[PDB]
RNA sequence: GGAGACGACGGCGGGGGCCCCGGGCAGAGUUCUCUUUUCUUCUUAACGGUCUAUCACCCUGGAAACAGUUUGUCUGGAGAUA
């Protein structure tokens, strides 16, 4: 009966509009497995999202943030982000998307 | 012989031989409330041993007394513990035996410490914290009941320890001694 | 490095003529408070596990002795 | 895994159930010897 | 033909052999580099002030 | 008088390390597709206190309806099991 809470931030990308929020909870109700098998979204785990850029999911099951940082990982590379967009995290269970660091040329 | 701490009961403990015996003695203050508290309190545990728990004969359960718990040695001392449902016994040369604490609301008869460096003289209960000390030949050992572990040694520089008593508030120990010292702890 | 099991004890190392260092160890993630003091031969620690003993010690140990907190990340 | 190992662990296995049957009273002396002998058969 | 492209471009990174490679938290990534991969995923690059 | 001060081997037991396996935190890697995935960090000295023992030794007692007992051997009225 325990619950975890873990949130996504994607603000200052979804503000430069380079990530889109509402594709990102897609992915996630498609690629989230729970016995073994996709498409198991029971009342165990749920997705939604909070207005500014951010994605709560919430998991009475034994759910990994470190599952949630590889799921992330591959919507970044799918959507062409990964060598630009890093996954770092700033709280318990908050993990923030940011720009890498960049020189002036 | 040693009385039960708490005012509700009125019990008596006393140590003859062995066997150790509690009564309810025939006082002009038992009323029969208070006599069928006693009873209820002292029998509401009947539901090679340590500490033989078993009824008296009738002769003695005419007299008064109502239960005896026999023991492998002689005791010497019988301390209580503040709630009442506690009480050890001190059996000089009772080797690993020699100290055991007693549950009245269980008739349980326990050995807490069996390696005891020295022979054991007198036991007490501490009055405020749940703690025990044991009182050896020469020295005082001071063990937490909760974890069963030693935390204290008082060594006084008696020869040999005749009594010991603690304060009420529970930091001093007067220690008296067969060669005349009496020592403040 | 020897333990001090009691105050009072801890009080008469500091008061001896050798007591050169105190130190007052605070480690909130066990919730535990250790005062240690260096008089040459050996360092004695307290462990008390409680923050109201801890500031009546404070006040009690000789003003001789300047008592210091451990700053975080030792230079 | 090697016979060696095996009968080692059977032999405990027999010796610690002819102790506790001889100890709970289920058995008596002289037939808990030749149990035992029979065993190291 | 998209797919043959990131296919190619991994076989550029890749090695035959496993070697030790340094983390993109590591290196430094040219200001032009940005703005040219962005305008490719078709995002307004001065909107996002992307010269800090 | 003891210690210093002592041969080679064998099978067994205890204890610590190293290896292996699972979970979690954090970072890194693959990602056309698949992989709740792969890799890395997760350490604790001298010294001091306290607790922990096979053998060995002591007391009681007297053992054949022989017993105890090891993987193996053996041990006991020159005192075994308990």
């Amino acid at each position: 009966k325990v619950t975890k809470k873990f949130i996504i931030n994607a603000s200052q990308p979804a503000s430069d509009k380079i990530f889109d929020v509402s594709a990102f909870e897609k992915f996630l109700n498609e690629r989230i497995k729970v016995d073994g098998r996709v498409g198991n979204l029971g009342d165990v785990i749920k997705i939604s999202q909070i207005g500014d850029g951010k994605v709560e999911i919430i998991a009475h099951n034994d759910l990994s943030g470190r599952y949630l940082k590889y799921l992330t990982k591959k919507f970044l590379k799918k959507m062409q982000l990964r060598d630009w967009l890093r996954v770092v995290a700033t709280s318990k269970g908050v993990y923030e998307l940011k720009f890498y660091n960049i020189v002036n040329d | 012989v040693r009385w039960r701490p708490t005012k509700d009961t009125f019990i008596l403990a006393a140590a003859a031989g062995e066997d150790i015996f509690l009564m309810i003695p025939t006082h002009p203050s038992v009323t029969p409330a208070l006599d069928q508290a006693s009873r209820d309190i002292l029998n509401a545990g009947f539901g090679e041993p340590p500490g033989k728990w078993a009824r008296p004969g009738t002769r003695l359960e005419d007299e008064g007394v109502l239960l005896r718990i026999t023991v492998r040695s002689t005791i010497k001392a019988i301390s209580w513990h503040r709630r009442g449902d506690h009480f050890a016994t001190v059996s000089p040369s009772g080797q690993r035996s020699s100290v055991a604490i007693h549950t009245l609301s269980k008739h349980l008869t326990q050995i807490p410490f069996r390696k005891l460096n020295g022979l054991a003289q007198t036991a007490s209960f501490h009055p405020l914290r749940p703690l025990f000390f044991v009182a050896t030949q020469r020295s005082i050992r001071c063990y937490d009941l909760q974890k069963l572990e030693l935390v204290k040694i008082v060594q006084p520089g008696a020869k040999w320890i005749s009594s010991f008593d603690v304060h009420p508030g529970g930091d001093n120990l007067v220690v008296g001694s067969y060669d005349k010292r009496l020592l403040w702890h | 490095p020897q333990e001090v099991s009691d105050i009072k004890k801890f009080i008469e190392i500091c008061r001896r003529k050798d007591a050169s260092a105190a130190r007052i160890k605070k480690n909130p993630k066990t919730q535990q408070i250790k005062f240690k003091v260096r008089c040459q031969r050996f360092l004695y620690t307290l462990v008390l596990k409680d923050s109201d003993k801890a500031e009546k010690l404070k006040q009690s140990l000789p003003p001789n002795l300047q008592i210091k907190d451990v700053p975080k990340r030792n230079k | 895994m090697p016979q060696q190992v095996l009968w080692m662990r059977r032999q405990r296995v027999l010796r610690r159930l002819l102790v506790k049957y001889r100890a709970s009273g289920k058995i008596d002396k002289h037939l808990y010897h030749e149990l035992y002998h029979l065993a190291k058969g | 033909e998209q797919h043959a492209l990131i296919r190619n471009e991994a076989k550029m990174r890749k090695s035959l052999k496993n070697r030790a490679i340094i983390p993109r938290k590591a290196v430094k990534k040219p200001l032009s580099q940005l703005e040219d991969h962005l305008d490719q995923l078709g995002v307004d690059t001065e909107a996002i002030g992307l010269r800090a």
